[PDB]
RNA sequence: CAUCGGUUUGGAGCGGCAGGAUAAUGGCGGAGGAAUGUGGCACGGCUUCUGCUGUGUGUUAUAGCCUCUGACGAUACUGCCA
RNA sequence: ACCGAACGUGAAGUUAAAGUGCCGGAAUGCACGCUCAUCAGACACCACAAAAGGUGUUAGUUCAUCUAAAUGAACUAGCCCUGAAAAUGGAUGGCGCUCA
RNA sequence: CGAUGAUUUUUGCCCUGCACAUUUUAGAUGGAUACGAAUAAGACUUUUUAGUCGCUGGACCAUAGCAGGCUGGCAACGGUGCGCUUAGCGGAAAGGCUUUGUGCGCUUGCCGGCGGAUAGCAAUGUCAACAUGCGCGGGGAUAAAUCCUUUGCAUACGACUUAG
């Protein structure tokens, strides 16, 4: 409808410094550094003070304005991943065949190896994204821990694990086997 | 420049029974006086049972804007015909003259409703004196405190086909 | 109307036109992809088809009915006397494809490979490569500069080799000359090896 | 610190000085909508104009109320010395220099050529001694 | 000096034409530096020479000339209509012509 | 708007059809045109859509003999050439002469690497398209339909840009030196007299 | 090349006159009003009030605006100039 | 066979219908909006599309709950999307065009 | 489209200097004047706070002299044209961008002396790049292909693979 101005406020906490130039966003915190490129969006940024940043769209229509909240949420995930971390938990679900999951290394590169899924002889390997750590949890039986600074990478790599274990040619309501994301939270609470 | 506002005054031709027929006035938005009188007769023939042949135009006069350099918000009430029926609607415009707002309304109903000039009756054009009389947000957002806004992505219009310097859009 | 019954096409559309080949020597359309870490080595060789014979062999394929049993197989014999390296060609990458920059030849060429540059050898003065051999005599600095060019600019290096057809029972005296791409190492290693 | 780089856009707002027809100055008095404003100045006619027909300048008339009439705008304009601020800007100097150049006769252009010859002689002498 | 030009550069663009029929008697000429009908009106009535080279010498010269004159403007982009003593041959579409400064009114 | 001996256009960021129409009219009027960096040309619309359009183009071929059919060139400069030829009466001798005045290239080959390149504002994408619209880079489209030399052109363009940056650094150093020399000889009698004349 | 006659296309053309709400405006003088409320004052989060700042009250004050009107003076628009 | 206009042989001027990004003479002319389509659309006769759907977007109508900071329901009609399947490769005339 | 070998003992061929004369031209008539990238961005200075620039190339460079003659002085020791020389860089289609000394010229940076008429009041009023040929001059090199006979890895005939 061509709204004259739309604003969003980024709350940037005590231990972070969000550096922005030409829609390239670099968020430094106690757990490291995260970068995001936003050259595909027409937005502008204002430093209100050290603890707040204003994000603005001028003369935007409905969809251009819809992108504004998305921009703010993405940068906020950057901040909360550089200060609090991100941790996704996966549980192994099976009826008869135990799912054997190991973190192996080939070509000097880390992989997640899933064996005996529904008794299949095929072995499944999922490449581990950069900055994402996998860890077989010890407190809980049959649980995988996916952690990292980037919410996007951690969630995508957990989804890669969940999608590789789809059941074919069966009633999935009955054959409920798989590896599913059970908890989505933060490393430090 | 497309339109002017006219008053058109007319009556029935005097007869022995009615020597002093009533005078009727209309406010007509027209390109010229020929169209103005035509619109007057069109509306008088729809409202009252009077034809052009038994009446006469008494007066045609330009009505100029009182304050042509004062920014105003206008409310306009309309009856228009769509492809499928007849509808009433009310819209708001910002301009410095009534004729400017009416020209914008004609463009706007052409653009959004495919409503040609022949399909629109202007019920009433009113200058909205108070900010509370302004109802539509697409005009209400220009009535706020300390209004300011940039004009990003300026495209400069060149007089030559080939430019020896890289394009810029700053402003 | 449709064919009354379905049948596959006769013959392959991928070997068209069914014309005579432009040359009798089959040319290598594509060479193996170059791996830098490997040792410098040739990728092709030229020989002569001599005939076919029969062999007997023990088969090693577990799960086959003929596992650890003798099979009789047809085989082909290719007469392959050694080839002689007589030159080197450097190729540069261009937006229009590979382009040969320069070619450097050896000082001495045998009669059989120099017979390749003639249609009437016995009526000729045999002048082929007679002024080129002088480019070595003084100090071979022109040869060194051309090879330095190949090292500086070429991305693909191929060697020029010819067969020794006089070691075959063939009555033909012309040797077959071909380019064989050099794979492995750097371009400098390739030029040195050539 | 966070160090974000902000835009340096010129804003459409009351008091912003504009050029009209590349020749004459004016100031924004009111905003009509996204496309149109009311402008006024001592050397123009108060009018409603499209923003696309005028060019914003980096100069803002300070403390000009919205909807000011012609007398108010002229008084504020004279008090703020907007003409002086504009005439000192390199933009106005370039316009004035182009106008000056376009008035030269053939004989004056000849004089420019000979003066530039002398100028170049001096500049090259300076260049070698550098 | 290095330059000796006393004419304005031009090009033979086209004939007067509709979509399908051409009129060789009128040539459309593009004057260099002229981009509006306002600026083109300076050149109305000025003489135009098309100068070309021919194989056979006439009075010892191989250079031949076809003379014309600017008659009116054409369109909105500063082109002009020209009238030559002999119609310019169509092979000269895209060739250079010379717009003289005379008859002068400066 | 002057008549030039050659006009060399940097094709980067230009919209295909608008540049094509401008260049067609230029060459038809006797102007020689060179367009470089055709791999950097733009087409409006998302990449997938223009890929579908090129595949619709590919589908057209002479049924009785494919070798007589339309020939689908994949290189970006040939895509621009196809756009330009469709705007030329190319079956006339005058049209062939006009097309002989045009040259199109991937990258910036010599001798045009050391010549001035210009832009065409009426065809420039950043000036023409509304800011939110999607567009295609012709180099990416060409690779997706069979152009084989994207990486070669990219490498050679990197090398050219290194050399050009060195050139520009030297030019900038000399320009600064000359500017200092001009400022030193300022407040001179000739300089003041020139300033009175607008120069 | 000059001047004339016939036809015709132009110029940032220049000037005189008439009409209209004897334009409407604007400018000046006077009366009345209000808020997207200026100064002032009272309360606040960030300011060593370093456009800081928001909410209130109220009516020209350390900015202004709107309506009506009184005497002048122009301009646009349309038309005429033998 | 429609629109315009009816015809001796010429010069100059002006037009009708139709047009002015290139092919093609004439503007990438000035302006307000709408539309983004993984079968967009593009001009009378004329070279077709329906019933019916969409929380794509836009503008409107009528009710309702709201400070005891806006929101909810039904609906109208613009463009867009679905409904929309044929045989040689191919047609807004072609190129191509997306604040067109 | 590229690389590479050999290119006539004929008075034929190649390279090169000059001079003269011809033919051709899709169309010279001061100069195609070289960063890259972004565009809701670039650059400069302090300092990341802010100030400034652009808002078109109507720019930059070149531009005075019988189409640019003949002569003389002053100021600076600069600018510039042609011919030699050194060194480096450039392979995307490099064939160009440079740099070192050297010889002869010009210099409008400033001031002088002489010359142009009559082409008659305009007439392109003839000044370019490309190529070729002809006289002289200086360097340099000294082939093959086809027919024919032969072969059969080929073949209707041409063609092809061979040998002489
Ligand atoms: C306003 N009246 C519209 C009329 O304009 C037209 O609408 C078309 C619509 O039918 C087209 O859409 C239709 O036709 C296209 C194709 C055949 O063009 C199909 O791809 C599409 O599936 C089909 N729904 C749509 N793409 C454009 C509208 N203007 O069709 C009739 C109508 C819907 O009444």
């Amino acid at each position: 409808m061509k709204y004259i101005q739309t604003d969003q406020i980024l709350d940037i906490p005590e231990g972070v410094t969000v550096d922005i130039k030409a829609r390239v966003v670099k968020v430094t915190g106690p757990r490291g550094e995260l970068t995001k490129d936003l050259k595909h969006i027409d937005v502008t940024f204002n430093k209100i003070n050290n603890r707040a940043i204003k994000i603005t769209v001028h003369n935007g229509d409905r969809k251009h304005v819809a992108a504004l909240r998305t921009v703010k949420s993405l940068i906020a995930n950057l901040i909360t991943g550089v200060t609090k971390g991100y941790k996704y938990k996966m549980r192994f679900v099976y009826a008869h065949f135990p799912i054997n999951v190991n973190i192996i290394k080939k070509d000097g590169q880390d992989y997640v190896e899933i064996r005996n899924f529904l008794g299949e002889k095929r072995v499944r390997e999922v490449k581990i994204h950069e900055g994402v750590t996998m860890e077989i949890s010890s407190t809980q039986k049959d649980e995988l821990i996916v952690s990292g600074n980037s919410l996007e990478a951690v969630s995508q790599n957990a989804a890669d694990i969940q999608q590789i274990c789809r059941v074919r040619n069966k009633d999935i309501r009955k054959f409920l086997d798989g590896i599913y994301v059970s908890e989505r939270g933060t490393i430090v609470e | 420049s497309r339109l002017n506002e006219y008053q058109v005054i007319g009556r029935n031709l005097p007869t022995e029974s009615v020597p002093e027929p009533k005078l009727f006035r209309m406010r007509i938005f027209a390109p010229n006086t020929v169209v103005a009188k035509s619109r007057y007769w069109y509306f008088l023939q729809k409202l009252h049972k009077v034809k052009k042949a038994s009446g006469e135009i008494v007066s045609v006069n330009i009505i100029s804007e009182a304050k042509p350099t004062k920014v105003k918000t206008f409310g306009i009430w309309l009856r228009y015909e769509s492809r499928s029926g007849i509808h009433n609607m009310y819209k708001e415009y910002r301009d410095v003259t009534r004729v400017g707002a009416v020209e914008t309304m004609y463009q706007d109903l052409a653009a959004r409703h495919r409503a040609r000039f022949r399909s629109i009756h202007i019920l009433k054009v009113v200058e909205l004196e108070k900010t509370d009389d302004v109802k539509r947000q697409y005009v209400k957002q220009f009535l706020t405190k300390d209004l300011k806004f940039p004009l990003p992505h300026r495209v400069q219009k060149s007089k030559k086909l080939f430019q020896a310097t890289a394009p810029t859009t700053f402003y | 109307s449709h064919r009354k019954y379905e049948a596959p096409r006769h013959g392959s559309l991928g070997f068209l036109p069914r014309k005579r080949a432009a040359k009798q020597r089959g040319r290598v359309k594509s060479f193996p992809k170059d791996v830098k870490s490997k040792p410098v080595a040739l990728t092709a060789f030229l020989g002569y088809k001599a005939g076919m014979t029969t062999i007997v062999r023990d088969l090693d394929r577990p799960g086959s009915k003929m596992h650890k049993r003798e099979v009789v197989e047809a085989a082909t014999v290719v007469d392959t006397p050694p080839m002689v390296v007589v030159g080197v060609v450097g190729y540069v990458e261009t937006p229009r494809g590979l382009r040969s920059l320069t070619t450097v030849w050896a000082e001495h060429l045998s009669e059989e490979v120099r017979r390749r540059f003639y249609k009437n050898w016995y009526k000729s003065k045999k002048k082929a490569f007679t002024k080129y051999s002088g480019k070595y005599a003084t100090d071979a600095k022109q040869v060194e500069t051309e090879l330095a060019r190949i090292k500086k600019y070429a991305s693909v290096v191929r060697v020029l080799a010819h067969t020794q057809i006089k070691k075959t029972p063939l009555s033909q005296k012309k040797a077959h000359l071909a380019e064989i791409q050099i794979n492995g190492g750097s371009v400098s290693d390739k030029v040195d090896w050539a | 610190s966070s160090t974000v780089k902000a835009a340096n856009w010129r804003f459409v707002e009351v008091g912003r000085v504009v050029l009209v027809d590349n020749k004459e100055l004016a100031t924004i008095v009111e905003i009509i909508d996204q496309k149109r404003v009311l402008i006024d100045g001592p050397k123009i006619q108060r009018q409603a104009i499209a923003l696309a027909k005028i060019v914003l300048t980096p100069i803002v008339l300070p403390n000009l109320p919205r909807g000011s009439r012609t007398a108010t705008v002229t008084k504020k304009w004279a008090a703020a010395d907007i003409d002086a601020k504009w005439a000192a800007s390199g933009w106005a100097k370039k316009l004035a220099n182009k106008e000056r150049r376009s008035q030269l006769s053939d004989f004056e252009r000849f004089q420019v050529m000979v003066l530039k010859k002398q100028r170049r002689f001096a500049t090259k002498k300076a260049l070698v001694k550098a | 000096a290095e330059s000796h030009r006393l004419y304005v550069k031009g090009k033979h663009i086209s004939y007067q034409r509709s979509k399908s029929v051409t009129n060789p008697n009128v040539s459309l000429i593009q004057i260099e530096g002229v981009a509006s009908p306002k600026d083109a009106k300076f050149y109305l009535g000025k003489r135009i020479a098309y100068v070309y080279r021919a194989p056979k010498e006439i009075r010892g010269s191989k250079i031949r000339v076809i003379w014309g004159k600017v008659t009116r403007t054409h369109g909105n982009n500063g082109l002009v209509r020209a009238n030559f003593k002999k119609n310019l041959p169509p092979k000269t579409f895209g060739a250079s012509v010379r717009i003289m400064l005379y008859p002068s009114n400066i | 708007s002057s008549f030039e001996k050659v006009v060399v256009i940097d094709g980067k960021g230009h919209l295909l059809g608008r540049l094509a129409s401008i260049v067609s009219k230029q060459i038809l009027n006797g102007q020689k045109v060179v367009v470089v960096r055709c791999e950097e040309l733009n087409i409006s619309g998302e990449f997938f859509r223009n890929k579908l359009k090129y595949h619709d183009y590919l589908r057209k071929a002479t049924r009785y003999n494919k070798k007589k059919g339309p020939f689908h060139f994949r290189a970006p400069s040939r895509i621009l050439y196809k756009a330009i030829r469709g705007m030329i009466p190319h079956k006339t001798a005058r049209g062939k002469a006009a097309l002989e005045r045009l040259k199109v290239f991937e990258g910036v080959p010599p001798p045009y690497d050391k010549k001035k390149r210009v832009v065409v504002p009426q065809a420039l994408r950043v000036l023409r398209l509304k800011p939110g619209r999607k567009y295609t880079t012709v180099g990416k489209l060409s690779s997706a339909v069979g152009w084989k030399y994207e990486s070669v052109v990219e490498k050679l363009e990197e090398k050219r840009k290194v050399q050009s940056a060195e050139y520009y650094a030297k030019k900038k150093a000399l320009t600064k030196k000359l500017n200092a020399a001009k400022a030193s000889t300022a407040e001179s009698e000739a300089a003041q007299k020139l300033a009175a004349f607008g120069y």
